């Protein structure tokens, strides 16, 4: 992007483990955890590397993160830092390959923010 | 939660571990019908002829 001007991809599989991964440095160090186990720096680790996929005025990066929710709670602090970067989500169901339908994105439970008009 | 190995998912035997409302009307209706069947079932064990006899 910043040498050659080109419409980038990034594929990361997957943000959980960069998260969980950053809550085995910040103990190893000798720092008090925050809530609920992770680290007291959560919000700047996301901030600092999120913010460095944008359009600039040369080109873009685009980015597809896989999201993995611990225990099925959707309001843990590992989900719900992330989820404040997102801007579409798409949902592969299980009940849709079973259909026969390929590929097995779900139409009613994907959400676009910039779906607007 | 359910739809997943991780989430809570419930047994058998939930409604009398609770202790609730519907785990106290499953007691006494277990008791307040097995009551009339030590009626029914003592009445007739009276009907033994040979104790008639010894009566």
């Amino acid at each position: 992007r910043d040498q050659e001007g080109q419409d980038v991809l990034l594929f990361i599989d997957n943000i959980f483990r960069f998260t969980q991964a950053g809550s085995e440095v910040s103990a190893l160090l000798g720092r008090i955890p925050s809530a609920v186990g992770y680290q007291p720096t959560l919000a700047t680790d996301m901030g600092t590397m999120q913010e460095r996929i944008t359009t600039t005025k040369k080109g873009s990066i685009t980015s597809v993160q896989a999201i993995y929710v611990p225990a099925d709670d959707l309001t843990d602090p590992a989900p719900a830092t992330t989820f404040a970067h997102l801007d579409a989500t798409t949902v592969l169901s299980r009940a849709i390959a079973e259909l026969g339908i390929y590929p097995a994105v779900d139409p009613l439970d994907s959400t676009s923010r910039i779906m607007d008009p | 939660s359910s739809d997943t190995p991780e989430g809570v998912r419930s047994g058998a035997g939930a409604v009398r571990d609770a202790g609730g409302a519907f785990g106290k009307k499953e007691q006494a209706d277990e008791e307040r019908y097995f009551r009339a069947r030590a009626r029914e079932q003592l009445a007739a064990l009276k009907k033994h002829h040979e104790n008639e006899i010894s009566h």
